[PDB]
RNA sequence: AGGUGUUGGUUGAUAUAGACAGCAGGAUGGUGGCCAUGGAAGUCGGAAUCCGCUAAGGAGUGUGUAACAACUCACCUGCCG
């Protein structure tokens, strides 16, 4: 049946200041600004209390299928707040069997010249997402640090260079090659 | 010729997946049913034959 | 150099179904002589496979009779020497002598890995029902007979 | 079943608390069943070690508050892994014997190590194995006359360092048990008086 | 270096396994890179070498001497000491100047291996310079290494030039 | 044939003496219980399926070994409820 009320309060800190207008909020803090629209889910927001200490969300008279979509938006908001305050640092390494994968960055952290992928003369130019700053760091064999604000953009920039290495219609059990994500965390320590 | 930890990391994403019987869909190995309409959510699964 | 190894020999009949080659191979002494010495030292067992310990010295190994659970029970249930072809259902059943039970439990107390004679008698009679027998009754009767009526030393 | 066993545990705790008004509180961390049996080989009958659910301990102490008021401060001392040791022999000897009878064993790959892993300068005493498991971790191994000897005593796992899976195989190959796992005493209860 | 050390160790395991003559019936039949048994080279271009040529070469540059070529003497003992110190964990760094037994630096820094720095590092530099075609590097490189070129190989560059330089440098 | 698609009944219990999650620790000695088998210990077969010992460890759930070795689980403990 239609459950009348299922609230979920969010205890935002003082450094994260928001100001809602309908279903569009703005998030500021130490670094990075992120905006996202919330017109599609059609819920009610309530920013209560003096000096804006906590947020409240409502979903009036929704069934079992519609109440399941309420908790995940809170997780997306918490991931956005974590990306504004701390950030997202994705570290990942390269795996090769015989032919090494020549990885170098071009156009100030927005293009990767992938060369010599398992003896193939074809090259790839996987462009990064806008906002994500790739950096090939030192003291390792292959180490590409990805840094940015939004979790969707950073994970998409990770997924493009992760699944760019595809072997077309061969034995993936024997051919074990590809660049994959190993480490995930934040930019600054909490 | 290859690092064993990075080899198992490559096994985690690609190879270690359950395979459906009817439609042979690639599924995560913590599933009870399939995720395809073409099979009809077949509960019967099989582990992928690993390399020896 | 002291090495301890187990040999599960048949003892009584000629056991061809065995694989004891890598044990005393690179040492130099023949394993057939060791198996014949174990089969001679058994003598009255004649039916069972016993993991006999070998205290291997510098010259030759020594013979130590290992008290097993089921093997001493089927030894107490005495039998004539049977055929070499080894027909199935060789497990015997009858009346085990309580003095023989005490004589086995004294060797178990010399082994010393249980309660003061009570856990030893109970762990012998627990294997006795797994083999299949009765000492004037089965193991639920033996638990009653051990409490306040058995010769607890 | 379990419903009779839960009620029998109340009879066990009331019998032990009526028999022995003196106890030791211990904590068992990562101990094996064979290690606990080797502890009971010494402390078989004179020291009874009892364990159970902490809420059932709390209900048992709330029940014993009506009978004996001397069992008062046992409620805030139940923290973490609490185990009772019922004995009426001595207070100063058993606290040394529990430190003495710790059983040595190897460390598991995944848990933290309490002590430092040290490899003494001694040959393996076997055939020549590979050096990929030893030289990759940091210990330099010079090969001289078949058996591989260790020259530099390089400590791999420190106090609090995470034990890896590749470095756990070399300890099993060398058959070295430097650690000493066992229970740690936390509180001492001596006739209505908790000392530490 | 560790890969070829594991290869030499596997060959030594094979010798110790199937050795019917163990240390005196046959002799010291174990493979040793110090004596000059392990041969490094590639016959596709033509260059191949042992340790004895570099043990003879580097003692003239650092630091003494010519001079008394005959005979089985201090010069040969210095060449044998050089080929002994090239193999093994004997680190070297030009900021220290002299030799060092410890793996760590006295100042608290990393010490490179001498088999890396003296041998494989200029080989990597000459392969890098020839494959990247840098004339300002290779002119002073030929002037340093004394490469005798008196033909059209000055104009001919690339893989035949690399093959000619390697065959002239290490027969 | 069905489908953790969704809406509704019945039975069976665990439960503030703290069940369901979720994260860790052992997962024992007699014993390698016996017959047979080239090996049966837990891993080709057939009957037993019990004790000392607890809080608990199955004559051992599964992966893997020629038999072992290695790893994992039910039953049992520490944290939250």
């Amino acid at each position: 049946m239609k459950t009348i009320l299922s609230n979920q309060t969010v205890d935002i800190p003082e450094n994260v200041d928001i100001s809602l207008k309908g279903r569009t909020v703005i998030v500021k803090g130490p670094r990075g600004t992120l905006r996202r629209d919330f017109n599609h889910i059609n819920v009610e927001l309530s920013l209560l209390g003096k000096k804006k200490k906590r947020l409240r969300v409502d979903k009036w008279w929704g069934n079992r299928k519609e109440l399941a979509t309420v908790r995940t938006i809170c997780s997306h908001v918490q991931n956005m707040i974590k990306g504004v305050t701390l950030g997202f640092r994705y570290k990942m390494r390269s795996v090769y069997a015989h032919f090494p994968i020549n990885v170098v960055i071009q156009e100030n952290g927005s293009l990767v010249e992938i060369r010599n992928f398992l003896g193939e003369k074809y090259i790839r130019r996987v462009r990064m997402r806008p906002g994500v700053a790739c950096s090939v760091s030192q003291a390792q064999k292959d180490e590409l640090v990805l840094e940015g604000n939004d979790i969707e953009l950073v994970s998409n920039s990770a997924a493009l260079i992760q699944q760019a290495t595809t072997v077309k219609n061969k034995d993936i059990r024997k051919f074990l090659d590809g660049i994959y994500v190993s480490e995930k965390g934040t930019v600054q320590q909490a | 010729i290859i690092e064993p930890s990075l080899r198992q990391l490559a096994q985690k994403y690609n190879c270690d997946k359950m395979i459906c019987r009817k439609c042979y869909a690639r599924l995560h190995p913590r599933a009870v049913n399939c995720r395809k309409k073409k099979c009809g959510h077949t509960n019967n699964l099989r582990p992928k034959k690993k390399v020896k | 150099e002291i090495k301890v190894v187990y040999l599960r020999c048949t003892g009584g009949e000629v056991g061809a179904t065995s694989a004891l080659a890598p044990k005393i191979g690179p040492l130099g002494l023949s394993p057939k002589k060791v198996g014949d010495d174990i089969a001679k030292a058994t003598g009255d067992w004649k039916g069972l496979r016993i993991t006999v310990k070998l205290t291997i010295q510098n010259r030759q190994a020594q013979i130590e009779v290992v008290p097993s659970a089921s093997a001493l029970i089927i030894k107490a249930l005495k039998e004539p020497p049977r055929d070499r072809k080894k027909q199935k259902n060789i497990k015997h059943s009858g009346n085990i002598t309580f003095d023989e039970i005490v004589n086995i439990a004294r060797q178990m107390r010399h082994r010393s890995l249980a309660r003061e004679l009570s856990g030893t008698i109970k762990e012998i009679l627990g294997t006795a029902q797994s083999v299949g027998c009765n000492v004037d009754g089965r193991h639920p009767h033996d638990i009653i007979d051990d409490i306040n009526s058995g010769a607890v030393e | 079943d379990r419903a009779t066993w839960k009620s029998n545990y109340f009879l066990k705790i009331i019998q032990l608390l009526d028999d022995y008004p003196k106890c030791f509180i211990v904590g068992a961390d990562n101990v094996g069943s064979k290690q606990m049996q080797q502890i009971r080989m010494s402390l078989r009958g004179k020291a009874v070690v009892l364990m159970g659910k902490n809420t059932m301990m709390r209900k048992a102490i709330r029940g014993h508050l009506e009978n004996n008021p001397a069992l008062e401060k046992l409620l805030p001392h139940i923290r973490g892994n609490v185990g009772f040791v019922f004995t009426k022999e001595d207070l100063t000897e058993i606290r040394d014997m529990l430190l003495a009878n710790k059983v040595p064993a190897a460390a598991r790959a995944g848990a933290i190590a309490p002590c430092e892993v040290t490899v003494p300068a001694q040959n393996t005493g076997l055939g020549p194995e590979k050096t990929s498991f030893f030289q990759a971790l940091g210990i330099t191994t010079k090969i001289s006359r078949g058996t591989i000897e260790i020259l530099s005593d390089v400590q791999l796992i420190k106090t609090g360092d995470k034990v890896g899976a590749s470095e756990a195989t070399l300890l099993n190959m060398l058959n070295i048990s430097p650690f000493s796992f066992g229970l740690i005493i936390q509180q001492v209860f001596d006739n209505g008086s908790i000392y530490n | 270096y560790q890969t070829f050390q594991r290869i030499v160790e596997n060959v030594n395991v094979i010798i110790s396994t199937y050795g019917e003559g163990e240390s005196g019936p046959m002799g010291n039949i174990m493979i040793d890179p110090v004596l000059g048994t392990v041969g490094f080279g590639s016959g596709l271009h033509g260059w191949a070498f042992t340790l004895k040529q570099f043990a003879e070469m580097y003692v003239a540059k650092f630091a003494a001497k010519g001079e008394g070529q005959l005979g089985p003497a201090e010069r040969a003992k210095k060449v044998e000491d050089m080929m002994k110190k090239l193999w093994g964990d004997r680190y070297f760094d030009p900021a220290n100047g002299k030799f060092s037994k410890s793996a760590t630096s006295p100042e608290g820094k990393k010490l490179p291996r001498t088999f890396c720095q003296l041998i494989l590092d200029p080989i990597f530099k000459v392969f890098d310079a020839i494959m990247n075609f840098k004339k300002e590097e290779t002119a002073k490189l030929i002037e340093k290494l004394d490469i005798k070129l008196d033909s059209e190989d000055k104009d001919k560059e690339g893989k035949p030039l690399l093959k000619a330089v390697m065959r002239r440098w290490l027969p």
